[PDB]
């Protein structure tokens, strides 16, 4: 389970194993994290340019 | 002297002749500089600023310590104490 | 101040005035008055009966109602004209905890209801329950009915299109701003 | 000798004054005269402090004054009189000008453009008092003369923006004079001051001059904050429409700072939080602005603990303010652990410092908040937790007592739990899966509108100076 | 040069007095032998400055505290005299040789190199100020870019030697600038090792990991503390930064760690722990945690700042991985797995849960531990908004600032 080679979770509150086989981590939502990631770099560089006006 | 990271607020506004006197006016309005009055008031150099390693002077990235307990003492006792309960059962 | 503006009667009179405001159940006003008393007497004629209205405010904001009920109980040994705000404040507390218990519970026995509302008589508990509109049937309350009413009242007031907030309306808003 | 220094300084004043004088003659302008005036503001302070004290006297005598010279001279005679440089060539000429207020023109009385010059004379004397750092009577003299001079004529648009800065210095000396010492004479004079403030504001409303009004609004709010008539201030903030136009970035900083104090007393901790972070971002970083920033940072920390938000530990260490914020640093830790015992000790130990800043009033309110914050930790750490165990941790007395505390705290809905009375434990209802609810929609909706409003602010600002370059000659 | 790093390490045991009694005794005698022989007398005086009423003090050439558990650092007045003798005599003779070379022609090669030799003698004996100036002369004179790198590194070593991090920080920035300009790989390897240990002394071990894995593959030993300690540093950062799978492949992508085997106490204690995390042993894990505190963190110059920081963080990891893999556990069993009692176990957990880097709750009535960590669309949503809030803030201040001007 630690590998996530079959996902699922080990329930020892009762002594079962839940077997999930379902996708984890959506591709589209992920790349939106990188998109914000780039822009946070970009606004710093605009602010480097804006140091001329100050 | 700036609040948090200094360079982030140093770029936000630099020296201008228009605002310079206006900077004083706001400070004077609040009444004091409030970083030089506290030492006079307490009547000795603090030891509550030396309360942690970072509080006096931080040249590190914040640990999130503010309680600073050695955890090796209590864990050593936890291991052995549990062992005895089992042995004397 | 320092020429008949500070007075013995002034200290006594501020103690009562503060109690009048607190019984209105606006703490908003209380703190604003309280700020003014700092510059005046609060350390100059010290606190020993000007202490009492502040202590009471603290025990209700945290919501320790044992400490609060205690302080009012000991504020009935203040028989002169102070006993006249105390009764209002014992009444107010019953209502306060009765709002609280909506969130906390859905089930209480009668015995558990009696303690929390600070009643000593069983008939008094059932008396409040009718007027506060608690459906206690078979000696058990169903607060989830009571939450529905209060939630339903918040919707009923006409604001109601944008309070619910329409799926359709968000997209329209986004669109027009771009096409402004 | 002495006269040489006065003459160098005199010429400085005159060029900045002459420039503006031309500008307002074409049609009254606001921001273009303001830029010049703001630089002159700084200059007058650095020359007056470092270089003589009758250096103000020379200019005031030389120009044709309406009574202002008489008013200046009284002050100086008392501290050892100077009458030098009141002799011809220093009391005969009105300072070279082309025709704007030229010596020949003015003496002949084809012109008497004393107007702006009179405003500038008021600014010099008021500044010179604050630079000297003397209070009591000197202040009272400054207040009596200048207030009715300006009100026996309806100021033109251009003159009006100057007198907002005069209203500031009068008020500041008066306020600190009352905070010097309690006096039966200081006390009666504050009613006098209060009346004038609001009357000034009404004039500022009539001309819709934006910076005059905004600066006057600040002074009224400050005075309310000091007298403890927040009740009277709640009404006042509800009838604002604060201009964001012609203001200085110093005016805007002070404004947002004042809302946060009132807000905190009205148990608005939510809007208070945005408003103080806002105030700091307009506000410059400088050691010149330091006492302003300190009070803002103390105000901010306390606001968070009253939310239950709990300031970062980081905030205290990385600032160069650790000593000033030293009590706030210990308050943040006190609430964190849930410790009544620490907390009671911290606010008593630091009582007086807290009392100077007028934040002693806010701190006592955190006594409730230690209890509420304690319970939010407890519901995270344990899903199901007996009533007794909680009593151990927070030093409480009964099971029944802690039940009241949680009952009230979840009426505010911070803990997000529900109490089992019948079973003896408190069970949290937190499980999220709020990405199956419509909640993200609302949150996304708000962010977009903020982005759109930032476009609008890009639009008004960007194209406005473009127009000006077509208008001016540079071909 | 090479002798400096051994002396400091042993000296750090005298700085501490929370270390083992026999260990500190041993370390004092070594330092004393090399005070006589290699002139380490200026740095012996530097140790008392680092006290003034603090434990580990006993000095008699300066302030004494035999209340201290160290009483083997005591000075002699033979020592005070040996200092002054060698100090003066050596500077005078070595300098005179240099003066002659300056008289003679060729300064491109001969004179710059001669100046390097002064800075190595002061580097050795722990004079930082005097080393800097004379190696300041070598850099002034045009030479190879590789030599300039070598010299800056000799200077950078001296900041760890006194254990002043600010001095290193400054100096390694000049190395980064000149490392590309030379484009030498010889000293590219050294630079990562130096800079690795600077990252180790501060709280960012993620960078430290990335530099020190390169240092395993190729190690450059001169002027840099020995290769068994470099293994111990890679292993420290490994435990903190990675998780099971990544950790396993890292120490199999380093054959050298396994083939070096434990050959020192610090290496043994860290390596025992490395295995147990990734093999998902919890049983013997909890004791090994105590061993690492004792024999790595406090003895090390750079991890003595991390003695409380490490132990606190490392416990989160071991719990984290087990809880992620389980929907529910029982508390008693979870306590047994580690080897603690039930009540004891909560306390550690209960600091980690509200910081919300463990994403769980604990029933104390069922006795079950619930795991309610989103790992779906909800988690990605929860992370994203924080960044997007950040973007809003960046624009709010910068927007205002340009519009007003």
């Amino acid at each position: 389970i630690l590998d996530k080679i079959f996902y699922g979770v080990l329930d020892q509150g009762n002594g079962w194993l839940y077997v999930y086989e379902t996708p984890n981590q959506d591709a589209t939502y992920d790349s939106a994290l990188e998109l914000v990631g780039q822009l946070n770099k970009v606004v710093d560089q605009l602010f480097e340019k804006a140091s001329v006006l100050y | 002297m700036s609040t948090d990271v200094a360079a982030a607020q140093a770029q936000s506004k630099i020296d201008l002749t228009k605002k310079k006197n206006e900077e004083i006016n706001k400070k004077s309005l609040e009444e004091d500089d409030e970083f030089e009055d506290f030492p006079i008031d307490t009547w000795a150099n603090g030891e509550t600023i030396k309360s942690n390693a970072v509080t006096q002077t931080n040249i590190w990235e914040e640990n999130w310590d503010d309680v600073e307990v050695d955890d090796d003492f209590t864990n050593e006792l936890k291991a052995e104490l549990d062992r005895y309960k089992r042995e004397n059962q | 101040n320092h020429k008949l503006s500070e007075s013995d009667k002034k200290s006594k009179l501020i103690s009562l005035y503060l109690l009048n405001l607190l019984s209105q159940n606006n703490t908003t006003k209380f703190h604003s008055e309280l700020q003014y008393l700092d510059k005046h007497i609060k350390n100059l004629e010290d606190d020993s009966l000007l202490s009492y209205p502040i202590k009471l405010d603290r025990w209700l904001m945290e919501g320790s109602y044992q400490k609060a009920w205690d302080l009012l109980q000991s504020g009935s040994q203040n028989i002169s004209e102070f006993d006249s705000f105390t009764d209002i404040l014992k009444s107010a507390i019953r209502d306060e905890i009765a709002k609280n218990t909506e969130l906390s519970y859905d089930f209480l026995p009668l015995s558990n209801i009696k303690a929390l509302l600070f009643f000593n008589n069983e008939k008094e508990t059932e008396k409040f329950a009718l007027e506060r509109n608690w459906p206690i049937v078979n000696s058990k309350v169903y607060f989830n009915n009571q939450s529905k009413e209060k939630a339903d009242y918040e919707d009923e007031m006409m604001h109601e299109e944008d309070q619910k907030t329409n799926i359709i309306e968000k997209a329209m808003d986004y669109a027009i701003s771009i096409e402004n | 000798l002495h006269h040489s220094e006065k003459k160098y300084a005199e010429e400085d004043q005159v060029q900045e004054l002459l420039k503006v004088l031309n500008e307002i003659s074409k049609t009254t302008l606001t921001l273009d005269p303001r830029y010049i005036w703001r630089s002159l503001k700084d200059l007058s302070s650095l020359r007056n402090q470092e270089l003589l004290n009758a250096e103000t006297l020379c200019f005031t005598v030389n120009v044709l004054y309406p009574d202002s010279s008489s008013f200046k001279k009284n002050l100086l005679k008392f501290i050892t009189s100077n009458h030098k440089s009141s002799v011809p060539g220093s009391a005969e000429l009105r300072n070279s000008y082309p025709a704007s207020f030229y010596s020949v023109n003015t003496e002949k009385k084809t012109i008497e453009v004393t107007a702006e010059i009179n405003c500038f004379m008021h600014l010099l004397v008021q500044l010179f008092l604050w630079d000297s750092k003397e209070l009591e009577q000197l202040v009272e003299f400054n207040r009596k003369v200048v207030i009715p001079n300006l009100l026996c004529y309806y100021n033109l648009r251009s003159l009006n923006l100057i007198n907002a800065k005069l209203w500031f210095y009068i008020y500041l000396s008066h306020e600190t004079l009352a905070r010097s010492s309690e006096e039966i004479n200081s006390d009666n004079q504050n009613i006098i001051l209060r009346s004038t403030m609001m009357k000034f504001l009404k004039i500022a409303s009539l001309k819709h001059d934006n910076e005059t009004k905004a600066m006057l609004i600040n002074l009224i709010l400050r005075d309310f904050l000091n007298n403890g008539e927040v009740d009277s201030a709640s009404d006042f903030i509800s009838k604002l429409e604060y201009p964001h136009t012609d203001v200085s970035s110093s005016l805007e900083a002070r404004y947002f700072f004042y809302l946060s104090k009132i807000n905190a007393i009205q148990l608005d901790y939510s809007t208070a939080n945005e408003y103080i972070i806002a105030a700091i971002r307009k506000a410059p970083h400088n050691s010149k602005s330091l006492g302003f920033l300190q009070q803002s940072n103390k105000l901010h920390c306390c606001i968070q603990l009253l939310m239950g938000d709990i300031p970062e530990l980081s905030f205290f260490h990385q600032s160069n303010m650790q000593k000033s914020l030293l009590p706030y640093y210990h308050l943040t830790k006190a609430v964190k652990l849930g410790d009544l015992k620490k907390f009671t000790s911290t606010i008593t130990k630091y009582k007086q410092l807290l009392l100077k800043d007028d934040t002693y009033q806010l701190c006592v309110r955190l006594r409730s908040n230690v209890i509420k914050t304690g319970i939010r930790i407890i519901s995270l750490t344990y899903k199901k937790i007996s009533l007794r165990d909680i009593c151990l941790k927070l030093n409480l007395d009964s099971e029944q007592t802690v039940e009241y505390m949680v009952s009230r705290a979840i009426r505010d809905g911070v803990i997000e739990a529900k109490i089992n009375h019948e079973d003896g434990f408190i069970e949290t209802t937190e499980l999220l899966n709020i990405y199956d609810s419509e909640d993200p929609q609302q949150v996304f909706d708000e962010r977009i509108k903020f982005a759109n409003q930032l476009h609008d602010e890009y639009l008004v600002s960007m194209r406005y100076p473009e127009d000006k370059k077509t208008q001016q000659n540079e071909k | 040069r090479v002798p400096n790093y051994e002396v400091s390490e042993k000296a750090f045991l005298l700085t501490q007095s929370k270390v083992s009694i026999e260990q500190r005794k041993e370390a004092a005698e070594f330092v004393l032998a090399k005070i006589k022989e290699e002139e380490m007398a200026p740095y012996y005086k530097y140790l008392c400055e680092e006290y003034l009423v603090n434990n580990g003090q006993s000095d008699l050439e300066h302030d004494e505290k035999s209340d201290s558990l160290n009483e083997w650092i005591k000075f002699d007045q033979e020592l005070y005299n040996e200092l002054c003798k060698k100090n003066e005599s050596k500077i005078k003779e070595l300098n005179e040789k240099i003066q002659k070379l300056e008289e003679d022609d060729e300064g491109e090669l001969e004179q710059a190199q001669a100046w390097i030799n002064l800075g190595e003698y002061y580097a050795q004996i722990g004079d930082k100020d005097n080393a800097e100036k004379t190696l300041g002369k070598s850099l002034s004179k045009a030479i190879s870019t590789g030599a300039k790198i070598d010299v800056m590194l000799t200077i950078a070593r001296l900041g760890f030697f006194y254990n002043d991090q600010l001095y290193v920080k400054e100096k390694l920035e000049a190395v980064n600038s000149m490392i590309e300009k030379g484009g030498d790989w010889e000293r590219r390897n050294r630079y990562k090792t130096y800079y690795g240990i600077h990252c180790l002394a501060v709280r960012n071990f993620k960078e430290a990991a990335k530099l020190l894995v390169d240092s395993l593959a190729t190690f450059t030993s001169i002027e840099l503390t020995s290769y068994e300690s470099i293994a111990t540093y890679a292993s420290v950062t490994g435990l903190f930064t990675l998780e099971r799978t990544d950790l396993k492949s890292k120490v199999i992508d380093s054959p050298e760690l396994l083939s070096l085997i434990s050959t020192t106490a610090a290496l043994q204690s860290i390596s025992s722990l490395t295995i147990s995390l990734y093999a998902s042993d919890y049983a013997s894990y909890f004791p090994y945690l105590l061993e690492t505190y004792a024999n790595v963190l406090i003895p090390c110059k750079y991890l003595n700042r991390h003695a409380d920081f490490f132990v606190r963080e490392m416990r989160r990891k071991v719990y984290a991985q087990l809880l992620e893999s389980y929907k529910t556990l029982s508390l008693k069993s979870m306590a047994s797995a580690f080897g603690v009692s039930v009540a004891f176990l909560d306390n550690d957990l209960g600091k980690f849960i509200p910081n919300k880097q463990l994403n769980c709750v604990i029933d104390r009535v069922n006795g079950i531990v619930e795991t309610n960590r989103p790992d779906n669309k909800n988690a990605q949503y929860h992370l994203l908004v924080k960044q997007g809030d950040g973007l809003l803030t960046k624009l709010q201040k910068y927007g205002a600032a340009v519009r007003l001007t």
